[PDB]
RNA sequence: UUAGGCGGCCACAGCGGUGGGGUUGCCUCCCGUACCCAUCCCGAACACGGAAGAUAAGCCCACCAGCGUUCCAGGGAGUACUGGAGUGCGCGAGCCUCUGGGAAAUCCGGUUCGCCGCCACC
RNA sequence: AGUGCAAGAGCAAAAGAUGACUUGACAGUGUUCUUCCCAACGAGGAACGCUGACGCGAAAGCGUGGUCUAGCGAACCAAUU
RNA sequence: CCUGUCAAACUCCAAACUUACAGACGCUGUUUGACGCGGGGAUUCCGGUGCGCGGGGU
């Protein structure tokens, strides 16, 4: 009952939102794996007028690539309280988000008969915080 | 579900298990569906035809029945699937039904697929279905050459349940002769 | 301009401001009078002006007649007695004057009515039972402001 | 009429209400009628192709085969027969 | 069974009403035929209404009126007993008269014209510009009221 | 249908909630990337391969009406409106009688937490 | 929300967004409705076929321009294939 | 929450009623041939009034 409901890193997506590139060879050599650019939409007056172009960029982290990279991520932030989301995912500083859920998510995922995950199954701040907590650093 | 204004979509598509837009192309041709549906561990393969209270399934085929023509193996894999689509088209052929229309789902027209290979097998069990033979995948894929070679990097048996170490695409071959011989109790 | 040109429902309703333009402002000052912070379940009495015909009646005799009537109330029970009487019409209906014989005749806009249909409540004071006599009577002035005769009907006071 | 096309004053009659909003049900899309049947013109407005002048909505015509896919249904528009071609996602059995 | 008589004429009155005056087989003021009271010849009364005087008569008024204002389908030919003997299914106009109240049978259906061409009514009737509940004497009429106008149409 | 597939009608089926159900069976979540295939970055998804584990999800089963919806009884109402007729009333805008139809809001009590078709299957 | 532009209407595993490929905005010839309700009348328009040649898709299928209703022109003469 | 009002270019609702087709009754047609088809000849394309429903206009 327990280990169908033990959350797990979804994904860990590390992202740098410039404003027109140069920092691709950064994230690459952090993470591990290839980047990925950002681009935008509605005319901005801050010389935004380019709807489609390279703004920013971001890596998605799954599995092994997520984890040994929040060993050496997590100790470079002082995790808070409202740093977390309702759904119990948390976001700090160069932006690294963490996306946490239950055994469960492919549920939502799929493409074949797919529905979203029920409120009670939905993982808390509190159940998030706790799991973190629970592996090498502290809350607050 | 908000209000009197609301609109709820129909069942099948609250439930994500129908496209209707893709269902209606498909029934405009006016032949039956070879409807092919997979599962974890299993493969589905029904002929369908259109119904006044709903669809009719003239001859239908599953992975789990195949084994009743001497199936040791898993059913979950590209042999299986092209058997169950050959099961279900000489059903069919049974039935009357001579022409079909691959009705693929939810599920993708990768190249190789399983649903290709659903279809494959009931073409050749002598159906009549609009296909592309550069879609399906390769002879010895669908015998199941992939999994035969998969086990060769052994070190552990891909197999918990002793069917056999090595595995048996032969097996695929022997299973295939006997659902196109003649006699056969469909 | 004569009321006789605006009293009766002859022409369709013509409220849409989506499609109107230029028109003037309502003359009505208040539609909430006396003291609007007490409910209306806090009194008595309960006396409402009831119009005997349908009619169109512009903001111009609304307010000359609401006037009339809340002027007496404020002069007789002073400038926050016991009362308060309300408006419940409100001029949506947009009107017009072809102010060039007959030839593009569509009029301009010159100014709103509140279309009141027969039976129907345009005042409703609420006051005490010792009050009862001076409402009646501002209602005796604001029904002579207005084009339809009127009864005074008394809603709640079994008081006499 | 203000103007004179085809959807001139058409807003009731091709308009779902809200609760028929959004891509119909291909089963009446696919129907088969017989040559001789009764069929009742309605266009629904859903569906974008195979309609017939928005005059017509109403009338029951009489199947008299098809051009394509599309019928080819008979009515008698006041006193002037007419054939259109329809599709059967605008058409329902009488009766 | 009802008794139609119209007691309007047809100047200015609507086409549509008319012809179902026609198709009821009228087509002269005080002229009367029998209707039977159907679903169908419930609507044809109700459009007539208001120029018309309707109502069940009693089996003797309408023996009365049948002897002396029914034809044949054609010819002056007296609908009396030995008449409706000689032609009818019936022996006598009580027979026929029977029949006919409990909808057996039609005027037609034995060779007689579905019109009584009544006579004016003797002492006048109550008005053609008022309903019976009124005062007046159209519409619909009560099993008495109705053999008063018959009767007085001898 | 002791959990399946394809549907019809397309909320009576929505929204929200409660309880129950799975040793070689089913559906799943699940485990996993040599292959077919896959990601403008990620075996996440898609695709392929597979069972160590699980019934917490989903799904199936049973049930709750608070919201939304369907229908029904009574009330509002034969009121509002209205097809036919009138030497009926009103200065008039307008109303009334007779005849044939007949709401809406809203109140209240019920109903509804889908129904049906085909195929497969302890 | 978006869908070029009035207004009204259509559309959500799309008719919208993105991406990639592509040129069916193709040739020929019709049926039908519209233009012109009923009820005759041209140009124009649309829906729906067929023949030919193609594009895309695994395939059913979709493409006779733009989601629908505006964006149009006789004879004579000239140029052009 | 409470409280006060509206809509030709609003609609969660919603008539009476008009209308397509069919059956039934009615009426009508098969010597008065209807329904329909083809042909000859027109006149006509200043209308008006009542009632109902209207739109403009004091
Ligand atoms: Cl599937
Ligand atoms: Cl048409
Ligand atoms: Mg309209
Ligand atoms: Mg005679
Ligand atoms: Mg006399
Ligand atoms: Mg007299
Ligand atoms: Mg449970
Ligand atoms: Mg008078
Ligand atoms: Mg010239
Ligand atoms: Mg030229
Ligand atoms: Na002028
Ligand atoms: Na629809
Ligand atoms: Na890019
Ligand atoms: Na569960
Ligand atoms: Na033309
Ligand atoms: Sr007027
Ligand atoms: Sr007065
Ligand atoms: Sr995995
Ligand atoms: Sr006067
Ligand atoms: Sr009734
Ligand atoms: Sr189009
Ligand atoms: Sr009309």
């Amino acid at each position: 009952f327990h280990e169908m409901r033990e959350p797990r890193i979804e994904k860990v997506v590390v992202h740098m939102g410039i404003g027109h590139a140069n920092a691709e060879d950064i994230l690459g050599e952090i993470t591990g794996q290839m980047p990925v650019r950002t681009k935008a939409k509605r005319t901005v007056g801050e010389f935004d007028i380019r709807e489609g172009d390279p703004i920013g960029a971001k890596v998605t982290l799954r599995d092994e690539m997520a984890e040994e990279f929040l060993q050496t991520a997590l100790p470079l932030a002082e995790l808070a309280t409202s740093q977390f989301d309702d759904t119990g995912n948390f976001s700090f500083g160069l932006d690294v988000t963490v996306n946490l859920v239950r055994p469960g998510y492919r549920v939502a995922k799929r493409d074949k008969a797919s529905r979203s995950i029920p409120t009670k199954h939905r993982l808390n701040p509190a159940d998030a915080v706790a799991f973190i907590e629970s592996t090498y650093d502290v809350e607050v | 579900a908000t209000g009197p204004r609301y609109k709820v979509p129909m069942r099948r598509r609250r439930e994500a298990r129908t496209d209707y837009h893709q269902r209606l192309r498909l029934l405009k041709s006016g032949k039956p569906r070879l409807v092919a549906r997979k599962s974890n561990k299993h493969v589905r393969a029904q002929l369908v035809t259109l119904g006044p209270n709903g669809d009719d399934t003239l001859a239908s085929a599953h992975s789990s029945d195949l084994a009743e023509y001497g199936w040791e193996a898993p059913t979950g894999n590209m042999p299986s699937a092209y058997l169950t689509g050959l099961l279900a088209g000489l059903r069919a052929q049974e039935a009357g039904v001579e022409e079909a229309v691959l009705d693929i789902g939810l599920n993708s027209p990768t190249p190789g697929s399983k649903v290709f290979a659903i279809q494959e097998g009931a073409i050749d069990a002598g159906l009549d279905i609009p296909h592309n033979d550069d879609v399906l995948a390769d002879w010895q894929r669908t015998r199941g050459a992939h999994i035969a070679e998969y086990d060769e990097q052994l070190e552990e048996p891909l197999y918990s349940g002793d069917f056999d170490a090595a595995d048996l695409p032969e097996h695929f071959d022997e299973l295939r002769e006997t659902l196109l011989d003649g006699d056969i109790e469909l | 301009k004569p009321a006789s040109m605006y009293r009766d429902i002859d022409k369709p309703a013509y409220t849409r401001r989506e499609y109107i333009t230029g028109i003037p402002g309502s003359k009505i000052a208040q539609h909430k009078m006396g003291r609007k912070q007490k409910d209306a379940d806090d009194y008595p009495v309960q006396i409402s002006l009831i119009v005997e015909e349908t009619v169109q009646l512009r903001h111009g005799s609304l307010e000359a007649s609401r006037l009339s009537a809340n002027r007496h109330l404020i002069k007789e029970l002073g400038e926050e007695g016991d009362y308060k009487m309300t408006l419940r019409k409100f001029p949506h209906q947009v009107l017009r004057e072809n102010k060039d014989g007959m030839r593009a005749a569509f009029g301009k806009i010159v100014g709103t009515a509140a279309r009141v249909q027969a039976g129907e409540q345009l005042f409703t004071a609420y006051c005490n039972v010792e009050d009862a006599e001076h409402v009646k009577e501002a209602f005796r002035r604001a029904y002579n402001k207005i084009t339809p005769s009127c009864r005074i009907k008394v809603e709640r006071g079994e008081e006499l | 009429p203000s103007s004179n096309g085809p959807l001139e004053g058409t807003r009731g009659k091709l308009k779902n209400k809200p609760r028929d909003r959004g891509t119909s049900p291909p089963q009446r899309a696919v129907e088969e009628f017989d040559d001789g049947e009764k069929v009742h013109l309605k266009i629904d407005p859903s569906v974008p192709n195979g309609r017939f002048h928005p005059r017509f909505d109403g009338q029951t015509g009489t199947v008299e085969g098809k051009q394509g896919d599309a019928y080819k249904v008979d009515i008698v528009d006041g006193g002037k027969e007419k054939t259109i071609i329809v599709t059967a996602a605008h058409l329902r059995r009488q009766e | 069974m009802h008794a139609l008589v119209q007691l309007r004429g047809e100047v200015n009155m609507h086409t549509d009403i008319q012809d179902t005056l026609e198709m009821l087989n009228i087509h002269h003021v005080n002229h009367c035929t029998l209707v039977p009271e159907t679903d169908a010849y419930r609507g044809m009364v109700a459009k007539v209404n208001d120029f018309v005087a309707f109502g069940e008569p009693s089996q003797e008024t309408l023996e009365t009126v049948l002897a002396t204002r029914a034809e044949p389908l054609e010819g002056d030919a007296d609908v009396d007993d030995e008449w409706v003997a000689e032609h009818t299914d019936y022996d006598d106009i009580s027979g026929l008269a029977f029949a006919l109240l409990s909808e057996e049978t039609t005027l037609r259906e034995q060779g007689l014209s579905p019109t009584l061409r009544l006579h004016p009514p003797r002492g006048g009737h109550d008005g053609v510009k008022h309903p019976v509940k009124e005062g007046g004497q159209l519409g619909k009429h009560d099993t008495e009221g109705i053999d008063d106008l018959l009767e007085a149409m001898r």
